[PDB]
């Protein structure tokens, strides 16, 4: 039902825009404004915020949330803290989007719950959908 | 704490909650103003909106006198309006500050502080301790005299006004009979000058006094140096030009002169109470007040003008164009082009408002230039300091006041915030120059 | 031909320029006006300085009357000395213009008409307009006062006007010319004209072929804000004056406009009076300051402001209160220095007005409307008089004659020095101001 | 008759030029403020725009002019991109400079009407002109 | 005393945070305008300057100072040109920082006092702290 | 007695340095006004000009220089160019300083009087120093 997605890329924003069809609750978050803006017209919620600011997600009360989705791509920290930083605010289902091998190998053993690599992940179904 | 905000989904909408919370509580108090139960005779619509513009802005200009045309109510309704007029552009200013603060934060992260409760908190409980403080003064002198129900009321309704840079007053001559009185004046002196200050130099000077001045902000360092300087010019040049005249100044001693003149210098910066009469002050003296009112208080205080740091702005940029020195500095920090620019676009815009005020209200009511302009610009600087013109006004001139009362009592502050975020656009022109000079 | 300067050596030397050539003439005009041979009963060295700086400024400003205290001789000289004031600005302010214009070419080429020819251009078109209207005074003039005193009336008035002095030979100026058509309409025309702006003279003359719309953007300012400056002025003269029997009432409904449109016109520099604005409504007044304040063209003869300096103020004040990013003027974007030039001119012309009307206001004793009108009037050059300089006092006229001098360099030179700062080698971290 | 020329390079400001010199109505638009004010002295009216951007292009009204010419030379992709959200835009006639016969196969593609390769061309004008 | 610190990375903004809490009055020089900031906040005395440029350096006073600190790390050559000019320039003692033996040899010929390489000294400080 | 001399960059600046120190006119002409300010203080007369312009050439008499100097390197086209409007205008004697040796030869060709190979010239000068 309640939904969480921090980082409003172009990955992120797909998610937001699904999640909303089938009438969820999403809190859209993002660094950036102009991103925040953009999904303003998709989400129950748009906020701009840092979630790196461990404060900050204290107050976004992401327990609360069913599922929280990180999708920070070009920085490979940020992911890597924001992911740590969920899991102390109480977050019991973490789904972090990863662009490298080396990323995903980091947020497995740090705790992440789904590592979804989108060109891997896809690379798999398009092969599937060549077949059938 | 948590440093967020939700986006308005881009022109900032700053200049829009500014005008809504004054006009939002404009009506509400106009129409209370008319019902008998808060004036002995009634107001009408027009005597009505002008009150009840003159204490949300808390200009502190009146139709009708308020010690007498006003019931034990009205008064009481009188300083909750001034509280939400001085205290309330405090508060919202500081907390569309704040915010101001929070997304320019995020800004900067996304390229490259308590909370507002908190923040909130502290200005509430400034104003109460700032006026309890003055309460008590007021308080030692008027209740021997005036008993003790009575004497706590005087007391608090002038140490609100004075905190809030209202200037409303119970006596029929605004503090006319305290002028060689240093408690009632040095007591109301200090209200309005530390209400007038600014929370952000009165909260910068309170978490970071031990580092010293020189760690202090730079709008603090121009408050707690620009401030003393207005004082003591204001306090010199209106002694030395008011000495001689038997009228205002003349019959005073040495000391109740220098108390008289620093109490205007003081009053003047938008409290707006008068130990002697400005309708028998020379013009040179007249001149003076008016730069002295449209100067103001501070930036984010109970009453201003075009404020102080403006005017310290737009007066060090003008020593660095006539030097020829490639940027505005102040404390060893440059001034941005932007800041400047903020600063010399109020000045104008001001003044394109101020002449066009003033030559409606000749139109409307008959009277001479200088009495038409120094209750323009005591409307528009929201000192409310009066010259005659507004015992004789007339019906359309009240209109224009109004008007100019809440033009200047939000027109700075929402003219830097329109400056501050202009509409993006897709399309620019090209270039080209104007000869200017 | 050949675009190329001599650099100074070592901040612009423009500002350094503009001063130097005023005391330059200023000086040697005072130190010989205070000669027998000029004047009827001498000069003191304070009258003779004020009327020194009346000329060379080309304020109009009089501590004593043109056409009596002045010989034959002293009139010659006066007619030199407004022609300089007047005229010289013009070139200089075009000369200067030229260099600003070829160092910023061969900045850009290093990055990435001739000054002779442009000088006999200025001086000859001067003389054809100044030629015109001797030739219009003199058709009206030359029947009623001879073939000799009409002809130096109809060139003293002419080249007065072009130059827009408002020196008049006459006791009162122009007044008993308020219902002559012919004679308002020429002196109209030449302070318009000669308040135009070389600039825009030039531009016309030389792309109107190609129409309105490929005039540059200052030629367009001018040609639009001048013609709605000299309605506005005329209207609000013939509303604000219509019912007052002392200055327009007892004119004919001609006559009455007739007057508006010599008044706003005459505000914008010139100083010649059809009227009497001693005996003005206050509304009426604070227009006329209004319009003083603004002035003529920029590369003109006149004063003021300036036109394009309150055209862009007054645009960028509409861009502010509709928070758009860039202000446009003719489809084109008006620069931020450029704004903050405009800015930076009102805001320290307001200072020093201030300062002047406050020290007047020590040494003088007189009403606020008054001095603050002969203020205008002398910082502005316009030299309308409210009945308050024929009383001022020595040190009232010293700051008179400082503020005459400030008033007609002040403009240019500030605009000058905004344009090349010295350069610096230390720069201090940026912090903000509130404001507002 | 009213010309929009996108980009202001040595080939769209002599067709600006030329198209000006004979009584036309010209849009120039760049994103290089210098060549835009190199053109607005006699182009009809001169714009400095993004015009790879679609909202940008809406906001030019490129529909209303007869013909677009896109003049962009060493950005390919902003030449497709350009010629791509004009034709989006419903502008009837688009003359597109194409500097490879590769960059010309991908704009008919699009649906660019008339492409000019300039040193082709101009190579085939000179040959004939050589021979008469 | 008075020390002047020329480059504010993380190694010249720790310098100068170190000193003013100390009590001592210190001037922080940088090109970049946005360190310069952060350093205005708790130092003395903070400027933007190039302090390879010798008419710069003459403006700065250097002299005054007692101990001159230049902590260019990534540029070499500013760092040699500073050192170089702080030198020429009359100033009693210069503390360089240098990140490889070789600038460490080229900044001891030129005149620097004492030469600190974090990396070096870090792992034997280090190495030390492991020991005991 | 009397030179001109077109660029001031590190070799035209040498040139104007020795021979007014020698008790010689040089007129120094360069677009950038920072070195005629820079020569201005050495030179008898220092002018900011473009000598690439026909015209400015006419009006700075260089035929009546007994030999004129051109110290342009960077840009090869503006050197070339600068010697032929030189030529053209009556100059007899001109000294032109080329960097490579296709400019070299382009230059011996226009009719360059003498050509100046800075980094050959002093390979051969400072060989021989080097030998004896
Ligand atoms: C929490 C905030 C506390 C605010 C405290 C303010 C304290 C102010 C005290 C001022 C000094 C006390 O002031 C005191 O006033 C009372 C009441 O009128 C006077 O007492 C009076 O009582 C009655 C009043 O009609 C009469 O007999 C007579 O007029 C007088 O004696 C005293 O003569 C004076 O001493
Ligand atoms: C909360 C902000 C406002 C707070 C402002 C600061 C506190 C209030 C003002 C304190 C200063 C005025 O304090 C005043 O000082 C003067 C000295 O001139 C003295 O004032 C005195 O005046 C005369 C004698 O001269 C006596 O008749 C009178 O009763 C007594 O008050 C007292 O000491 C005090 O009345
Ligand atoms: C509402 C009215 C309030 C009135 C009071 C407000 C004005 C107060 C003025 C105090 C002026 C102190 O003046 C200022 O002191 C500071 C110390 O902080 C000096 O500062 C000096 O010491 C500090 C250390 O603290 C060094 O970092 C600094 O480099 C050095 O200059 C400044 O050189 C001097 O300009
Ligand atoms: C660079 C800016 C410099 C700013 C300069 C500031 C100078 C300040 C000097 C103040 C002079 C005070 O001078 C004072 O003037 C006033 C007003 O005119 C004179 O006042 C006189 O005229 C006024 C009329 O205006 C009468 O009402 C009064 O009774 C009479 O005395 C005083 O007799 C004189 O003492
Ligand atoms: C730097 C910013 C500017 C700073 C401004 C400083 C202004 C200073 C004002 C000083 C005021 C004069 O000081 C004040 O004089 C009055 C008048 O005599 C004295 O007043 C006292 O004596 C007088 C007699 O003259 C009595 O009538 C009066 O009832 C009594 O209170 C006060 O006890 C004293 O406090
Ligand atoms: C007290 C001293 C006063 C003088 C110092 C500075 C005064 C400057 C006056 C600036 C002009 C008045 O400011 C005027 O504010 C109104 C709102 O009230 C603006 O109008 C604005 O209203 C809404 C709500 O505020 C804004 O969101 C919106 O941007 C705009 O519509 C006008 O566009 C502006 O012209
Ligand atoms: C009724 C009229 C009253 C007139 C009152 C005018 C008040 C003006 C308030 C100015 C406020 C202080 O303004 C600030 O002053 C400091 C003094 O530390 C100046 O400080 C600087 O001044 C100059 C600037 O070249 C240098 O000597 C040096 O860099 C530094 O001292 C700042 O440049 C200015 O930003
Ligand atoms: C006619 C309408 C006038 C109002 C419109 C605008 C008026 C603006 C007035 C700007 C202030 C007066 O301008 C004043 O000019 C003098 C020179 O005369 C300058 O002083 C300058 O003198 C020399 C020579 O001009 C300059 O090279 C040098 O930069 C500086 O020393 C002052 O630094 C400046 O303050
Ligand atoms: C390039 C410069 C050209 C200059 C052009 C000037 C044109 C001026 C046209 C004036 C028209 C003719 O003006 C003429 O003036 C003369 C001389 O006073 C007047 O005078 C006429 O009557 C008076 C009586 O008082 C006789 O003394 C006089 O001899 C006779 O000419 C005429 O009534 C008028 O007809
Ligand atoms: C060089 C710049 C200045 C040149 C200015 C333009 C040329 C000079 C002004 C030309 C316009 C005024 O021209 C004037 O027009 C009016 C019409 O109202 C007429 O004026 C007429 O007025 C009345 C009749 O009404 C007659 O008594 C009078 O003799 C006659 O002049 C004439 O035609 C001319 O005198
Ligand atoms: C001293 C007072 C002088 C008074 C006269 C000065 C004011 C003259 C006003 C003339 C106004 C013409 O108005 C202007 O005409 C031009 C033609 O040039 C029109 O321009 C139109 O045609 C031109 C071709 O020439 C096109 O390039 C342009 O895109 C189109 O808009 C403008 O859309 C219109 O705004
Ligand atoms: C957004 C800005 C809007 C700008 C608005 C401009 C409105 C222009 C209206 C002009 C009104 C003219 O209105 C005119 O006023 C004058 C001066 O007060 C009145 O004049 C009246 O009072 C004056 C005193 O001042 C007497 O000298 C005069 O004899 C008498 O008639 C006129 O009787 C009236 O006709
Ligand atoms: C767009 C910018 C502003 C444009 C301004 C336009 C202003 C227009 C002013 C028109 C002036 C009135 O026009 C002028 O009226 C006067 C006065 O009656 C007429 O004057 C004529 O008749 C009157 C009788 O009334 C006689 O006294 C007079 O001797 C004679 O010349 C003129 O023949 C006519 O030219
Ligand atoms: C006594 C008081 C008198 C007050 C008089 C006020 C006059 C102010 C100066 C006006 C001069 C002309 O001003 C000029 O008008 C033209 C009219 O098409 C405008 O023209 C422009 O309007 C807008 C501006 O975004 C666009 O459509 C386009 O850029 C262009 O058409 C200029 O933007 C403006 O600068
Ligand atoms: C109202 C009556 C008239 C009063 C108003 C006068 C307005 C005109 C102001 C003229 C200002 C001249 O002042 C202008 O600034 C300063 C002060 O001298 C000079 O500045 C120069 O000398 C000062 C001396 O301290 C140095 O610090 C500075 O680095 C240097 O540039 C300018 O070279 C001069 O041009
Ligand atoms: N600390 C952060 N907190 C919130 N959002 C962040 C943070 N860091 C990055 N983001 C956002 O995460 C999103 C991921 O975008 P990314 O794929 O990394 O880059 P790009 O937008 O260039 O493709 C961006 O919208 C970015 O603003
Ligand atoms: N996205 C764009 N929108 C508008 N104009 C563009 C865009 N991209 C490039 N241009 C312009 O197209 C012009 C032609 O490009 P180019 O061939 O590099 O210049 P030239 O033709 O002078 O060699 C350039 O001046 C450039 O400013
Ligand atoms: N010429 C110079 N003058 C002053 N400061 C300089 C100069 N050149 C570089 N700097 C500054 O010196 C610092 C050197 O630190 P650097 O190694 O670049 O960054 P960091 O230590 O943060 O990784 C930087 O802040 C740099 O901008
Ligand atoms: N057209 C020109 N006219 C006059 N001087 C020029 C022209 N073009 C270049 N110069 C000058 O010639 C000088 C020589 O340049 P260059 O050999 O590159 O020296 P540097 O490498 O020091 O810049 C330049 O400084 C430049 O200012
Ligand atoms: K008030
Ligand atoms: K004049
Ligand atoms: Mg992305
Ligand atoms: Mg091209
Ligand atoms: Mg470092
Ligand atoms: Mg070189």
């Amino acid at each position: 039902k309640q939904f969480a997605v921090i980082g409003l890329g172009r990955f992120g924003l797909a998610v937001c825009k699904e999640l909303q069809d089938s009438g969820s609750q999403v809190l859209a978050v993002d660094i950036n404004e102009d991103r925040v803006k953009e999904a303003a017209g998709f989400v129950s919620q748009a906020i701009v915020a840092n979630c790196t600011h461990e404060e900050t997600v204290a107050e976004l009360k992401l327990d609360d949330y069913d599922m929280v989705m990180i999708a920070i791509g070009a920085d490979v920290n940020a992911s890597i803290l924001a992911t740590l930083i969920a899991k102390e605010a109480g977050v019991k289902s973490v789904w972090v989007k990863a662009n490298d091998r080396f990323q995903a190998r980091v947020l497995q053993k740090i705790g992440a719950d789904h590592i979804i690599m989108p060109e891997r992940d896809m690379g798999i179904r398009v092969a599937r959908k060549m077949l059938d | 704490r948590g440093v967020f905000y939700v986006p308005d989904g881009a022109k900032g909408g700053e200049p829009r909650i500014i005008l809504l919370s004054f006009l939002g509580v404009l009506l509400p108090s106009a129409v209370l103003l008319t019902l008998p139960v808060f004036s002995v005779s009634g107001l009408s619509i027009t005597d009505a909106l002008f009150t009840a513009t003159s204490a949300i802005s808390v200009t502190g200009l009146g139709v009708v006198d308020t010690g007498q045309h006003f019931t034990l109510a009205g008064k009481i309704l009188l300083m909750c309006l001034m509280q939400i007029g001085g205290l309330g552009q405090m508060t919202l200013s500081a907390v569309l500050l704040y915010m101001f603060g929070v997304r320019l934060s995020l800004r900067q992260q996304a390229l490259a502080q308590v909370n507002l409760r908190r923040l909130v908190k502290k200005i509430v409980t400034f104003a109460l301790v700032a006026e309890a403080i003055g309460f008590v003064f007021l308080s030692y002198r008027w209740v021997p005299e005036m008993g003790w129900q009575t004497g706590m009321f005087y007391a608090l309704f002038h140490s609100i006004s004075a905190f809030n840079n209202a200037g409303f007053a119970l006596f029929s001559d605004s503090m006319m009979s305290f002028v060689n009185d240093p408690l009632v004046s040095f007591t109301l002196a200090g209200l309005f000058i530390f209400g007038g200050l600014g929370f952000t130099v009165i909260g910068d000077v309170w978490r970071h006094w031990r580092k010293g001045f020189h760690f202090l902000h730079i709008h603090t360092k121009i408050m707690l140096i620009a401030t003393p300087l207005l004082l003591l010019v204001g306090t010199v040049l209106f002694w030395l030009l008011e000495r001689h005249n038997p009228n205002t100044m003349g019959s005073l001693t040495t000391g109740g002169q220098w108390l008289a003149a620093f109490f205007q210098s003081a009053s003047a910066r938008t409290a707006g109470f008068n130990s002697v009469d400005l309708t028998q002050f020379t013009q040179p003296a007249l001149l003076i007040m008016i730069v002295l009112m449209l100067i103001g208080a501070g930036s984010t205080s109970t009453g201003g003008g075009i404020k102080v740091s403006t005017f310290a702005v737009a007066f060090m940029a003008t020593w660095t164009f006539l030097r020829q020195k490639k940027h505005v500095v102040m404390f060893k920090r440059t001034v941005n082009w932007p800041t400047v620019t903020k600063s010399l676009a109020i000045i104008v815009v001001s003044g394109a408002i101020l002449t066009t005020a003033m030559f409606l209200l000749m139109l409307t009511e008959k009277a001479s230039f200088d009495k038409v302009m120094f209750e323009t610009i005591s409307a528009f600087a929201t000192v409310g300091l009066t010259a005659g013109l507004t015992a004789e006004l007339s019906e359309p001139g009240k209109y224009i006041m109004i008007v100019v009362m809440i033009i200047g009592r939000i027109g700075p502050l929402t003219l830097a915030y329109m400056l501050a975020r202009p509409e993006p656009t897709l399309i620019k022109y090209p270039e080209d120059t104007v000869l200017t000079g």
